[PDB]
């Protein structure tokens, strides 16, 4: 069960922090951001699930930083789409960490979270 | 002394290929300041940089340096 | 891809260990541990190397005693129990600057200086680029590139932005054997020392 | 094999052990090595028919030492605990996920855990061990198919009515090649024997951080790349596997009346395009998931199986048909 | 039924400095409150929502604070088309209801 | 990037019922959020009015629960606002809007249509 | 190790509170110095010297 402080972590981040032998990512997303993932249909979605189906704080994107495909770590700020990029064979994800092209077949999983004013803890 | 690579690069920038190299470096250069004093700059996802044409001179110096540079070291 | 994001192909050197029937330069060796001593050493540490090995080869069994005497290692508890220091031995590795990673990483704005003892071969292009990577720091970024504050650029680094600033200026370091410690030749020292 | 300590361990052969280095770049240079030629003796058998009748089981039990050979290198290479070997062990391990239901009970039964950890680094050191010995044994099976009928030849015909004995002549020309084999490893392992690997498997391998530089090793990539090639998990992993197996397809989809490739114009011509697209489908496992590069990897891998499935059938059909008609006057 | 009460209603300041409206409501909403941007040409946008956070486009001049049942709205400075109507809305329970309006312009 | 174009009659006579269609295009209401309609009386006091969701389901202000009902189409991606029995008191120019829902920062409405005028008049227009 | 008493003699709120009473080294904070941590059940019974 892992303490993050989000107080820590500056404007346009990401922080990489390790539970239970997973990384676990967290980026403080602009107000630009929040709405790039919040705008896009679910038909160009091969897993469709809104911004807010998969954030509780739109400012805090928390995610399990396992590509789903094959398990290799998704690269910060890369790709096609203003997300992460995964090395391995090529999946590329968005701003909420939706799957967006490649063979990876699901959105970056989200872990259980709750918040404690200027810390979450994760677990 | 001076730096024996510092030496042999500025050497090669006033050769003619390497006036040439740094001329286009240069106009890019220019065409990028521009670029940024006119309103929109912060807001237009499409920013030229001159990193091909940096990578270009240097690419050309390194070409003619390396070969060069450790017979004059110790 | 792109070729900031590949990073500038370093050039090929004129080593004189290059080739199949050429040893180290041993001098360039001793000089290379200077340069690492003097400037490195205050960010990277050299975990597998142990003083030992530097005897025969840049130095002298007397030499390296001293060296490793300079250093504190944790030593048998006496016979009471309590924790003892003790002065290094040839036995030892070389220390490092830091106690552990997060340590590390607060001295340096958050990144992690990597271990040096296998970084020639755990890069493409070894020498060359290690080298070309130390001489080749531009006074000023390219036109339009917008460096994250903190970062430095280097052309040679995969993407541009690196988080090492210069650290090799002419005549920081006070060769032993009286030769010119330039930028470059310093660099070059330190490389060879880093690849044996 | 403890995951703490699997890479100070190696880098302890490299740097404390008498001739540790030679043992360790003997034993790397040694696994390509034994790729290369692996394939070469595969594509002898390719061209000149030796998978046909009678030799079908000689063709089977050596698809299967192929299969072996691979996971053995595979454990190996997770050893070392570098950065490639961590990712390494995760993707593979996780081709598994891809089956129906029990596939991440599978994973997580193979990892020993929650993912890649020291469980796994030291079931794979042990399993690493196993597998060369029934290699071993399945060799023994192989030598014991190919004693019953002996060796084919490069004319395709009959051997039996002129044989001369193991004894002198092909011990004295193995011999030729044994120290030719032998010189060409010598300069890669003093000279040259990091040549062949990943420099990213001299940094510690590191759970939170994929190198946006990994590779597969070299003998993988052609595999690898019809993998990459299918835009989707399952059927990625499926076509890949297939590639494989489809090796087993051949004495059936080739339809000539003659045993092997020397007197046969198209085969010939096609034979090279199979290899020479191999080598690409390895070329395009080694770049970047990228536009001119994506299309080729697709239609190599359709090259790939449409020489066994297609093209060979149909070919050997024509030359069948060729041969007769260029003969027979009615 | 909650209301809020926008004060000062419709007050006018000059061509580039401060100023700090305010929403007050009936019962207490938690920091759930937006606030509304009308133009002149009708053209109406959001600005800020959860009482601190920034919509995307909306400049770093604009501030947001309070708690319970005061809140607020501040600028840097007026430089210039920060003239326009302000509302704010409550959305802890329906329905949703807004301020009084508050216009702001340029002597 | 998300667009919401109104439409409909911009002046209906007293008793009658009022009708404006809020044409979404960039972002299928069947995909995401909350599709409102508010009114913006001369006297500048708001007014939520209503919203259809993304499944369905209505919900409206009890100050007009009993006259309006917001309807949708799937197919031409579009909502619409039907006001019933029409007062010099529904003089106002309406609006409709998408507000987003994070269970943390709740509701907020993000996309606004352009705002068509209507006036209760007993004149007469052509249609 | 505290959680083989669960199920056996205690119950795994008895083993958490006794484990809880001894201190063992944690991974350092965000600035690298050493600190201290209340003991779980994935501890092992520690011992006086
Ligand atoms: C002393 C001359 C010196 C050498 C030699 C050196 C080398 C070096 C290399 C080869 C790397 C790795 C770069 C790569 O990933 O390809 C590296 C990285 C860092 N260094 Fe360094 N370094 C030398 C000196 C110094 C000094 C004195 C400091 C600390 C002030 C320093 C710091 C760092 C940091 C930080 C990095 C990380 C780079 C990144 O991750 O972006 N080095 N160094
Ligand atoms: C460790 C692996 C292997 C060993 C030690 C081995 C050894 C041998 C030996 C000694 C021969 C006889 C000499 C020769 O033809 O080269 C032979 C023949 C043969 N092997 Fe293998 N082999 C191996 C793997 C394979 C594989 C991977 C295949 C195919 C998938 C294969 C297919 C054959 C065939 C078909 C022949 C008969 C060739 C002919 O006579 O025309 N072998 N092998
Ligand atoms: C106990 C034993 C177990 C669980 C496993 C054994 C069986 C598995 C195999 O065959 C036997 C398997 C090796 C497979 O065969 C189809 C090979 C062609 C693997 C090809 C392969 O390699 C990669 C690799 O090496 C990497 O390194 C950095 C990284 C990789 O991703 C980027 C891959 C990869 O994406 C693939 C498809
Ligand atoms: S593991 Fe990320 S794309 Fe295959």
């Amino acid at each position: 069960k892992v303490e993050v402080n989000l107080a820590a972590i500056p404007l346009g981040k990401n922080v990489v922090v390790k539970w239970q032998g997973k990384p676990v990512f967290i980026r403080h997303r602009t107000p630009h951001e929040i709405q790039e993932a919040n705008s896009v249909d679910m038909s160009a979605l091969k897993d469709p699930q809104t911004d807010a189906d998969r954030v509780k704080d739109p400012q805090w994107l928390i995610m399990l930083g396992i590509c789903t495909h094959l398990g290799c770590v998704p690269i910060g700020e890369a790709g096609d789409f203003g997300g992460w990029f995964c090395p391995c064979h090529g999946s590329h994800y968005d701003i909420s960490g939706r799957i967006r092209k490649g063979p990876a077949p699901l959105n970056l999983e989200i872990p259980a979270y709750e918040f404690d004013g200027d810390k979450v803890i994760v677990g | 002394v001076t730096d024996q690579l510092e030496d042999l690069r500025e050497h090669f920038k006033n050769t003619e290929e390497g006036k040439a190299l740094v001329h286009h470096y240069e106009e890019c250069a220019e065409r990028v300041k521009i670029q940024q004093q006119q309103p929109g700059y912060a807001d237009l996802e499409h920013k030229e940089d001159c990193v091909e044409e940096f990578f270009h001179l240097q690419h050309y110096l390194d070409t003619a340096t390396a070969p060069r540079l450790f017979d004059k070291l110790k | 891809m792109t070729a900031a994001e590949h990073g500038l192909h370093a050039p090929a050197y004129a080593w004189s260990h290059n080739g199949p029937f050429e040893t180290f330069d041993h001098a360039s060796i001793r000089r290379g541990y200077q340069v690492y001593r003097e400037v490195c050493a205050a960010c990277h540490s050299l975990d597998r190397v142990a003083w030992r090995t530097l005897v025969g080869v840049s130095h002298t069994n007397e030499e390296v005693r001293n060296m490793a005497e300079e250093f504190e290692y944790d030593d048998e508890p006496d016979e009471q129990g309590n924790p003892k220091k003790r002065p290094g031995k040839l036995s030892d590795y070389i220390p490092g600057p830091y106690p552990n990673e997060q340590a590390a990483r607060a001295a340096n704005q958050g990144a992690l200086p990597p271990d040096l003892s296998l970084i020639v071969k755990a890069r493409h292009g070894g020498c060359d680029y290690i080298f070309s990577l130390l001489t080749g720091y531009p006074d000023e970024p390219p036109a339009g590139v917008a460096l994250p504050p903190g970062s430095n650029y280097n052309p040679y680094f995969p993407g541009g932005s690196i988080a090492m600033a210069r650290v090799l200026f002419d005549d920081m370091v006070e060769y032993e054997d009286g030769t010119p410690a330039t930028t470059s030749q310093m660099a070059k020292d330190v490389t060879t020392f880093l690849n044996w | 094999s403890n995951i703490e300590l699997a890479f100070s361990s190696v880098e302890h052969i490299m740097r404390d052990v008498h001739n540790g280095y030679i043992l360790r770049y003997l034993h790397a240079n040694g696994a390509s090595f034994f790729f290369m030629v692996m394939f070469m003796h595969m594509a002898k058998g390719l061209y000149y028919g030796s998978y046909r009748s009678p030799r079908v089981t000689l063709w089977n039990v050596g698809v299967i030492i192929f299969t072996l050979t691979i996971a053995t290198a595979f454990l190996g290479y997770c050893c070392v605990y570098g950065q490639m070997s961590h990712w390494g062990a995760t993707v593979i391990t996780n081709l598994f996920s891809a089956i129906p239901f029990v596939g991440n009970d599978i994973v997580s039964w193979l990892w020993g855990g929650f993912s890649v950890s020291n469980p796994t680094i030291q079931r794979f050191f042990a399993l690493h061990y196993l597998v060369p010995f029934i290699i071993a044994a399945m060799v023994i099976m192989h030598l014991m198919a190919l004693h019953i009928h002996g060796s084919s030849n490069p004319l395709g015909i009959t051997g039996n009515l002129d044989r001369i004995p193991m004894h002198s002549y092909f011990i004295f020309k193995d011999l030729v090649t044994v120290f030719l084999f032998m010189l060409i490893l010598a300069l890669f392992v003093f000279y040259s024997p990091n040549t062949l690997g990943h420099p990213d498997n001299y940094i510690p391998g590191n759970p939170l951080v994929t190198p946006a530089s990994i590779v597969p090793e070299w003998y993988l990539l052609p595999f690898y790349a019809i993998l990459r090639s299918i835009p989707d998990k399952l059927l990625g992993v499926i076509t890949m596997f297939a590639a494989i197996l489809v090796l087993l397809v051949l004495p059936f989809t080739d339809r000539s009346v003659v045993r092997g490739n020397t007197f046969k114009v198209l085969s010939k011509f096609f034979f090279f395009i199979f290899v020479f697209n191999f080598v690409l489908l390895g070329q395009i496992g080694a770049c970047h998931v990228e536009v001119p590069y994506v299309l080729m990897g697709q239609i190599a891998t359709f090259i790939y199986f449409a020489y066994f499935l297609i093209i060979v059938p149909v070919i050997s059909t024509i030359e069948n048909v060729l041969f007769y008609i260029g003969r027979v006057n009615k | 039924d909650i209301e809020l009460t926008q004060t000062p209603v419709s007050l006018a300041a000059s061509l580039g400095d401060r100023v700090t409206i305010s929403c007050r409501a009936s019962q207490d909403i938690n920091n759930f409150l937006n606030w509304y941007q009308q133009k002149p040409d009708g053209t109406i946008k959001l600005l800020i929502y959860y009482t601190s956070r920034l919509h995307a486009g909306v400049p770093s001049r604009f501030s947001g604070s309070g708690s319970g049942t005061d809140y607020s709205l501040t600028i840097s400075n007026l430089e210039p088309e920060d003239i326009a109507t302000y509302f704010c809305q409550h959305h802890i329970k329906f329905p949703w209801t807004f301020g009084a309006g508050t216009k702001l312009e340029i002597k | 990037e998300v667009k919401l174009q109104e439409s409909g009659a911009g002046l209906v006579q007293p008793s009658q019922s009022l009708s404006l269609t809020c044409s979404v295009t960039g972002y299928s209401i069947t995909s995401g959020y909350y599709w409102n309609w508010i009114r913006l009386f001369p006297g500048n006091k708001l007014e939520w009015v209503g919203y259809i969701s993304n499944v369905g389901d209505n919900n409206y202000n009890p100050s007009l629960k009993d006259r309006l009902s917001i309807t949708r189409d799937t197919s031409k991606n579009q909502f619409f606002l039907k006001l019933n029995s029409v007062t010099t008191e529904d003089t106002a120019t309406y609006y409709c809007a998408r507000s987003e829902y994070y269970s943390v920062t709740g509701y907020a409405m993000d996309y606004w249509g352009q705002g068509t005028t209507v006036t209760v008049s007993s004149a007469w227009r052509h249609p």
